[PDB]
């Protein structure tokens, strides 16, 4: 990946990466863009230094977005949940669609639909945590029930035994960097097993999933450009439009639109979609609209904590007004409401950001920059 | 598991002897007093010197092995003052959070059945 | 200085107490005191 | 009372004169004024007639703006009523007489 | 100058005061605790506060400030100026951006420039820019 | 309606058996995975009779510092006429908690108030001195009874001025005298319960009491 | 009953932890990586300088611990206590 | 699976 590549020079102390000698070199734009994407993910500071998370996720050897997913993921024994779906994401995808088994036999798509739902139960709004659902259910299938659990679920019993290993030297990774027993770590099936989540550790993989892929959400457009697409209750969910944070701001804004695929949990809701997306990547595939591979919603707060590491966060002046009076401290230290815009500045019409949901938050006063500690 | 010690307090009005030994009490494990700990003469019987001489014969105990002790407190008696001193009992304190088990706690004083004359006078003493 | 020789209400854990946290009585006859000044006044 | 706006907030006690004009935005005053309890036993005009000077039976000496008609400062060193104030021709110092027996 | 006018069981006590006078004579011998009460009092202010009201990113003050340098003619920017209360004045300017490139800072000069030349309101302009520097 | 009428929830949670193997890193050391991550101790104390009384009334006030401050666990066997207190090894935490609970009933055995005995537990720097009038001086008959009562005093004022006056407490238990205080306090407290007994008048040592009463409050 | 490590190259303290009973016997391996305890208590203790953490835990012994001796060489796995 | 009286007076206290 063109980001690891920037990743380990910065480690390496080398901040010229542009006009770089390569012997092969990389394009000059993919160079940028990946440097623009270490600074979203904390790896990069302002001036293009690694940080101390960015000299972490250079240690890791998979790629800077799901290395950062796992660093963040040791908190309140989340991480055999965030093994599993990011051993699933690698490995690729191990659900069957309607599409694909070619029932889009009357009972045979009732049967897929159990099944769908079976998996469903983690979460309404959320495809990955549906792909966390299958591989945790693997792990107490005893050894003579597995062809019949892909039988019956509609699963590829290959992918999954790869998902299965995956998340074994997975989880060495991580607790070697992680531990202070860096080598001695052994993992075992134990593990790796682990029972439902609760509705607050959902919440918290939500965070974690956006911390991996900050630049991949998506907002739909009646909330950002009220009336330019035309939306009703009539209107099916596959045909909402969303617009991702870093799109160019086309002449017309229909472009810019991305919509639902239709295999995701979405597509079943019949209420309107989450205003706020977190999508793996875009197709073109679809000639009608491009697709958004959907893993999970994330709400306004949420985001903006975990932009808030990244420099896809910008922040407003002291919020006044009634009951809004900004506590100060000290010259350099105060606590005030801000109201947080992620994406593009209002100053930058090319790039398309938003205005988040206003939040308490402390302030501390470094370079002549009230950079922000932790919200209130 | 468990080794005992006799911890031998005694408690006179000028000093206090913290005096560890075996059951029998022939052998001497550690023998510390008030007047090791201080400066000055007038608070060797402080109860401030009492601690320090308890703590330091507690840390010597430990090292030899005795992990328990039974406690055998006493005054001058004969004919003086017959109960233990502050002294005296602030050293049982600090035995006790020492962290040496504290076995059996028994007052021993020299208490004559009857006894020569004082040495005050008719007059009395103790100004 | 006077002595009280009477016993005293406080429990002697009170008295430590007291100490650990010129005189408010003699300013509240101050206060008093410039009370009746003025009704007199 | 309270504003159109609903900005700010008007107090009124009776028994001291006091009249507060009180900004619950920005926890400002935008009026502060207190009245002499007592009669106004004399005046003095600054030199120039930008300030008036007002003395009570109180002993309580105010500083007055023409212009605003605000009180700018308020003197209660003397103990009895103050009988008489006066200015120096240059205009900076101000002088008081009182019952108390001082100058 | 208005701001408004403002045991344990085990007590820890030890020295001369309970008559251990020995340990004073052998040498034996809560600020950061207000500093974290005041903490707590700052955080509790904010509890007390919960306003949802959707506000715009960026105030009028600013927003004018911007338009001004960009069609250089800051009179719209001046005659709210002349309209804000004084404590509305004092802090828009106290929070004027203060990072490279310094656009803001740059941007109020040339608008109080601007009004110098105008030979009008001359008082106000001077304070606005006495409290820039200040 | 009134007939008086005209005419996203944003979420809280916010992000903030060892194995038997060994592992050689490439200097060649071993390295081993983590190893998997106050006693039980009694006092007694015996009753006299005289007590039993007055420790049955004020239990209700005993046990509970003794056993929500201290962590105890506290019993007094009625077969034996004594108290026992018990360090709990879960529960109790300081290792000193036993010795003072002891201490505190002790000085209630003696015949101090409760109140002034739960200065013992509340404070580490009180203790008990205890001496008998025969250790002073030799006194028989009529004249130890008279130094008893020169002691208390008239109405035991001067048993009250010394304890005012040294910041102690004194119990006058026939020719057996027990103080409570502070170590400098009780040996001031003895001087002048022993000036008494060797036949000062009352008057000269209250005139000593307000000397040293007066230095006391200065320092 | 505080062990601590101290690094003499850095000259600072690079760990401090808290051992169960006092200890008179200290043993550290060949290899320069292990370190034993050996407590009043007849418990037994054994950390990784360089990582700081307790490896083994071993409480057999009834009497006070008075000797330690490690056995093990470089690239093995027959590392002993004795 | 899931995915699918004086206290204290002669007793102690
Ligand atoms: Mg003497």
């Amino acid at each position: 990946p063109v980001e690891s590549i920037v990743l380990q020079m910065k480690s390496m102390a080398i901040h010229n990466i542009i006009n770089f000698p390569f012997p092969t070199p990389p394009d000059r734009v993919a160079l940028s863009k990946a440097i623009q994407l270490l600074q979203y993910l904390g790896a990069l500071d302002n001036k293009e230094m690694i940080t101390e998370d960015g000299k972490k996720m250079s240690l890791f050897p998979l790629s800077p977005r799901f290395s950062k997913m796992l660093l963040v993921s040791d908190e309140k024994a989340c991480l055999p949940y965030i093994v599993a779906i990011v051993s699933a994401l690698s490995v690729g995808d191990p659900f069957i669609n309607e599409f694909e088994l070619g029932i889009n036999k009357k009972e045979l798509r009732s049967k897929f639909y159990k099944s769908r739902s079976q998996f469903s139960k983690l979460d309404k709004f959320s495809d990955v945590f549906r792909l966390l659902s299958v591989v945790s259910a693997m792990d107490y299938v005893p050894k003579e029930q597995k062809e019949i659990f892909m039988k019956k679920n509609f699963l590829r019993g290959k992918l999954m035994e790869e998902i299965v290993k995956l998340r074994k030297q997975l989880m060495y990774i991580i607790k070697s960097n992680t531990s202070k027993e860096n080598i001695a770590v052994v993992i075992r099936n134990e593990d790796l097993k682990s029972d439902i989540p609760s509705v607050i550790q959902i919440k918290l993989l939500k965070q974690m999933i956006c911390a991996g892929f900050v630049d991949h959400v998506a907002v739909r457009a009646d909330v950002l450009f009220p009336d330019d697409a035309k939306i009703t209750n009539r209107t099916s969910i596959i045909n909402i439009p969303y617009i991702p944070v870093l799109a160019t701001r086309t002449p017309n804004i229909e472009d810019c639109f991305v919509y639902i695929h239709p295999t995701s949990i979405l597509n079943n809701l019949g209420e309107m979609p989450p205003k706020y997306m977190l999508y793996y990547s875009l197709h073109l595939g679809g000639n009608n609209k491009t697709r958004m591979n959907t893993l999970c919603d994330i709400a306004s707060t949420p985001l903006a904590n975990i932009a808030r590491k990244g420099l896809l966060l910008t922040y407003s002046k002291p919020l006044t007004g009634q009951g809004l009076k900004t506590v100060n401290l000290s010259p350099t230290e105060r606590y005030c409401y801000v109201v947080p815009r992620f994406g593009s500045t209002v100053d930058n019409d090319l790039k398309i950001g938003w205005d988040l949901n206003p939040i308490a938050v402390h302030q501390k006063k470094q370079k002549g920059q009230w950079t922000v500690i932790k919200f209130i | 598991s468990q080794v005992f010690g006799v911890a031998r307090i005694y408690a006179s009005f000028n000093d206090t002897f913290v005096h560890v030994t075996d059951l029998s009490g022939k052998e001497t494990i550690a023998r510390v007093t008030g007047g090791m700990k201080v400066k000055a003469d007038r608070d060797e019987s402080s109860p401030y010197a009492a601690m320090l001489a308890a703590q330091d014969v507690a840390a010597k105990c430990k090292e030899v092995g005795i992990t328990a002790v039974h406690v055998k407190i006493r005054a001058t008696g004969g004919t003086r003052t017959k109960t233990p001193g502050p002294g005296g009992q602030a050293a049982l304190r600090a035995l006790a959070r020492s962290g040496l088990r504290i076995g059996r706690i028994e007052d021993v004083t020299p208490v004559p059945s009857d006894s020569t004359r004082k040495k005050g006078g008719r007059r009395g003493r103790r100004l | 200085f006077e002595l009280s020789d009477v016993k005293s209400s406080k429990s002697l854990a009170e008295i430590y107490e007291d100490d650990y946290t010129l005189s408010e009585e003699l300013q509240k006859a101050h206060s008093e005191i410039s009370e009746l000044y003025a009704n007199l006044v | 009372s309270v504003n159109q706006t609903g900005e700010w907030l008007a107090f009124g006690s009776s028994k001291l004169g006091q009249l507060l004009v009180y900004e619950w935005q920005s926890e400002s005053y935008i009026l502060k004024q207190q009245g002499h309890f007592d009669s106004t036993n004399s005046l003095a005009y600054s030199p120039d007639g930008s300030r008036v000077v007002t003395a009570s039976e109180d002993g309580k000496i105010k500083v007055w703006d023409i212009t605003s008609g605000f009180c700018l400062a308020t003197f209660e060193e003397h103990t009895s009523s103050v009988t008489a104030v006066q200015f120096a021709k240059r205009g900076q110092v101000m002088f008081s007489s009182s019952l108390d027996g001082t100058v | 100058r208005s701001k408004p006018k403002e045991l344990p069981f085990f007590l820890q006590l030890s020295g001369e005061k309970v008559g251990d006078e020995a340990s004073v004579r052998e040498g034996i011998a809560h600020r950061r605790d207000q500093e974290a009460q005041k903490k707590l009092d700052a955080e509790e202010q904010m509890n007390k506060f919960k306003v949802t009201g959707r506000l715009g990113f960026e105030s009028h003050f600013t927003k004018q400030l911007r338009e001004g340098s960009q069609s250089k003619d800051y009179s719209s920017l001046l005659a709210t100026l002349i309209n804000f209360s004084p404590a509305a004045v004092d802090l828009e300017i106290r929070s004027l951006n203060s990072f490279e490139p310094f656009d803001e800072i740059v941007w109020f000069i040339d608008a109080l420039t601007q009004g110098l030349k105008s030979n009008k309101n001359f008082e106000l302009y001077e304070t606005f820019m006495s409290l820039l520097f200040k | 309606v009134a007939p008086t009428a005209l005419k996203d929830d944003d979420d809280d949670v916010l992000l903030d058996h060892e194995s038997k193997t060994v592992v050689v890193d490439d200097q060649g050391k071993p390295r081993f995975t983590s190893a998997s991550k106050i006693k039980f101790e009694s006092r007694k104390i015996m009753v006299p009779p005289h007590r039993m009384t007055p420790l049955r009334n004020s239990w209700t006030k005993i046990y509970p510092p003794l056993v929500e401050h201290l962590k105890l666990q506290v019993r007094m066997n009625l077969k034996t006429k004594s108290v026992e207190l018990r360090t709990n090894p879960k529960f109790t935490t300081d290792p000193g908690a036993l010795q003072k609970g002891a201490d505190f009933i002790k000085a209630f055995t003696l015949g101090f108030d409760l109140d002034d005995s739960i200065a013992l537990l509340r404070l580490d720097d009180l203790y008990i001195e205890t001496f008998e009038v025969k250790d002073v001086k030799t006194l028989t008959g009529d004249h130890l009874s008279r130094a008893i009562g020169r002691i208390a005093g008239k109405d035991g004022k001067t048993k009250f001025a010394i304890e005012n006056a040294t910041r102690t407490r004194i119990v006058l238990a026939d020719s057996k005298i027990h103080i409570l205080g502070g170590f400098t306090h009780i040996r001031m407290a003895r001087e002048s319960v022993v000036s008494l007994i060797l036949g000062s008048p009352p008057g000269k040592v209250y005139g000593n009491l307000r000397t040293v009463a007066s230095r006391l409050k200065e320092r | 009953q505080l062990l601590k490590i101290f690094h003499l190259k850095t000259g600072k303290v690079v760990r401090s932890m808290k051992i169960s009973s006092p200890s008179y016997i200290l043993d550290a391996d060949s290899t320069s990586t292990l370190l034993a305890v050996g407590g009043t208590d007849g418990s037994i203790i054994v950390v990784d300088i360089e990582n700081g953490y307790i490896t083994h835990s071993f409480k057999g012994h009834g009497g006070t611990i008075s000797s330690l001796k490690f056995y093990g060489q470089l690239n093995s796995k027959i590392w002993l206590l004795a | 699976n899931p995915w699918l009286t004086l206290p204290g007076w002669g007793e102690w206290a």
